[PDB]
């Protein structure tokens, strides 16, 4: 239930980012779901999987750059780089400590 | 904030053409103050136009033109506004009061944001000693205390009398005074201005280059100063890197960064007062620093009445330097300052009991009377801190009995 | 227009027969292609041959008063008018 | 640049080998603005004038009163 659910999530975000609206240009082949029956169902959902995770993994690293935002966060709010945080305080020291 | 350099002397010039060379080093500025392909903070020691040209904040000052003129022309960026041409030296300096309190008031205007005054001076520099003498009470008289200044003023190897006369204003006015010694740093080498500079440029490491910690000079002098009458630091740096047998790990850097021998001043047994050690490499393992925190402190000697706490800042290494292994600067305050300062009382004291180059300064009989009683008070403010540096090693320092 | 309205006609009419026989993903595209296309002309002739961005500097230099001169010799030629 | 959100996906992750229309489209140093976006924007930026800290209607007096007080002062 879960792969399912999260399977079509990830395609559903990768379409609402790019913009896309079926995934007509990349031209890749598929295989579906011959019958409720059959005997390779957990293989195929597993597969489809793996494809929404290989789609939406691409996205947010090489496209949106992700690895650069960890390190902004890190700046931003564990004061990686404290030269800015700490002229801030300077500038502002009297106003702070007050009530 | 940004800092302000001044250079007094031949001697303050070279060491201070060498420092500059190495800071333009580390942040790719080029000898015309032309940018080279930001996260680094050139700006709290360079001026940047808006025309992208770098410029030093730096202050020249010197009796003779040769030195300035070797120091301009070797670094074309050098600003040549900024540049201007012992009782005898001192008395000169009062006449050129007002152009220098102009000259560094410009400079002073010319920044958003002061935190510090450096200054590069040697004590034994004969006129130009008088000149920096001079240019600290100018300094601490105008802008009062809340900046403070850093000299690191080169010790010596008649000269006692120029030395106890420069050792009393280093005493009243400075807030930081680095000490180094020509001897320990030609014993280290065994030119010796490359160990000066290399010190001054590492200890404001983690201003230019900003980490997550001792973002402000106020925070790395704080550290080290726990009174204002001990105030002198001794520095130790480690000479092995760059060889093959270079120091395998960052924990063997902290435990052979303690030994006596790398001492930039001669030193028997001494007392810690205050630690701090640079270490700067692209990569840190955090396990081999702890490990290496725990061993000196168990090591390590301090007084009795101070936190006894070693503090390790995580330097990172310049971009611009191509994936150098590791090195490491260490700061010290010790209590091996009595011996020094010992050293010079008695030579001192030698020379004043004997009238041997007197007359050269003692002109008349005001003369006479004006010399002898600021020799007196140089005198005792030395044999004061003395008695203070040796009061800190006993354990009663606190008590009031 | 007359010269766009005939290449896109040669596009829904020739090459297919109307919207109805497009797939989506071609309309979309389509559509996308008139609406780049729509908006590049517009742009070449209100920012281009109606220097809209002149005018606009013109509105601001005469009705905010930026031409001091021409205002002062208003000023001074109608002190009587 | 009008910097935003969906600026900020570089979609050349995907191959994306074909460009159109054509080459024969120029690229113009300018934003394309629609026509709603061209009256959106000159009404903007003159209402920011208009309506400024200064110059609002908002001792219980605006500071246009003011102003026009002293202006009065001036004339008599």
């Amino acid at each position: 239930q879960s792969k399912i659910l999260n399977t079509g999530k990830y395609l559903n975000i990768f379409k609402r980012c790019t913009g896309l609206h079926n995934f007509e240009s990349l031209k890749e082949k598929l295989t579906t779901i011959t019958s409720l029956a059959a005997p390779d169902l957990e293989l195929k959902i597993d597969e489809f999987y793996h494809r929404a995770n290989k789609m939406l993994m691409k996205l947010l690293f090489d496209g949106y750059n992700f690895p650069s935002v960890v390190n902004i966060f890190q700046r931003l709010f564990l004061f990686a780089d404290s030269f800015q945080i700490d002229n801030f305080i300077d500038s502002t020291f009297s106003e702070l400590k007050r009530g | 904030g940004e800092t302000i350099t001044l250079q007094v002397g031949q001697c303050g010039n070279q060491v201070g053409l060498q420092y500059w060379q190495q800071l333009a080093t580390e942040h790719g500025i080029q000898s015309d103050g032309s940018s080279t392909p930001r996260n680094d903070h050139p700006e709290l020691f360079f001026t940047l136009s808006d025309s992208n040209t770098y410029t030093p904040r730096s202050i020249l000052i010197d009796m003779e033109p040769s030195v300035i003129a070797k120091s301009t022309s070797a670094l074309p960026m050098f600003n040549p506004r900024n540049v201007h041409l012992w009782i005898n030296g001192y008395k000169y300096g009062t006449e050129e009061e007002e152009t220098l309190l102009n000259l560094i008031d410009r400079e002073v205007d010319k920044c958003d944001n002061l935190s510090n005054f450096q200054l590069f001076h040697s004590v034994a520099g004969g006129t130009g000693s008088g000149v920096g003498s001079k240019m600290l009470e100018v300094i601490s008289d105008r802008y009062g205390h809340k900046k403070l200044l850093n000299t690191f003023s080169i010790f010596p190897s008649v000269q006692p009398y120029n030395t106890i006369l420069t050792l009393k204003r280093l005493i009243d006015y400075s807030d930081a005074t680095f000490v180094f010694h020509n001897d320990s740093l030609n014993r280290i080498e065994n030119g010796a201005n490359k160990l000066i500079a290399l010190v001054s440029a590492s200890v404001s490491n983690p201003l230019r280059f900003p980490g997550y910690m001792y973002s402000s000079m106020e925070s790395i002098v704080s550290n080290l100063i726990p009174t204002p009458d001990l105030k002198f630091l001794t520095s130790s740096i480690a000479p092995f890197s760059t060889q093959k047998h270079n120091y395998l790990n960052e924990y063997d850097m902290l435990l052979e960064l303690s030994n006596d021998r790398y001492k930039t001043n001669r030193v028997g047994d001494t007392s810690y007062i205050s630690m701090l050690n640079y270490l700067i490499g692209d990569n840190l393992d955090q396990r081999e620093i702890r490990k290496g925190i725990l061993k000196s402190q168990q090591r390590i000697s301090f007084v009795p009445w101070v936190a006894r706490s070693v503090l390790v800042v995580h330097g990172k290494k310049s971009p611009y330097l191509k994936n150098t292994n590791l090195e490491g600067i260490q700061v010290t305050n010790n209590t091996s300052m009595i011996d020094v300062f010992t050293k010079i009382l008695k030579q001192f004291d030698l020379l004043i009991k004997r009238k041997a180059y007197l007359n050269r300064y003692y002109s008349s009989v005001e003369e006479e009377n004006e010399v002898m009683e600021m020799f007196n008070e140089s005198r005792e403010s030395v044999k004061s801190i003395i008695d203070e540096y040796k009061a800190c090693k006993e354990i009663t320092y606190l008590d009031d009995d | 227009v007359n010269q766009y309205n005939v290449k896109y006609s040669a596009i829904l009419f020739n090459n297919h027969q109307g919207l109805a026989s497009m797939t989506t993903n071609e309309m979309i595209k389509l559509i996308d292609s008139q609406y780049n296309e729509i908006l590049t002309f517009l742009t070449q002739i209100i920012q281009g041959n109606n220097k809209l961005f002149t005018h606009v500097y013109n509105f601001k230099r005469f009705y905010f008063m930026e031409t001091n001169d021409f205002i002062d010799a208003i000023m001074v030629k109608g002190k009587d008018v | 640049n009008k910097n935003d959100q969906d600026l900020l996906l570089n979609k050349s992750f995907m191959n994306l080998s074909e460009i159109d229309p054509n080459n024969d489209l120029p690229k113009f140093n300018v934003n394309l603005l629609t026509i709603d976006e061209l009256v959106e924007l000159h009404g903007t930026y003159i209402d920011s004038i208009i309506n400024s800290s200064l110059l609002n209607e908002k001792t219980n007096i605006s500071y246009i009163d003011q102003i026009f007080n002293i202006l009065q002062t001036i004339f008599n």
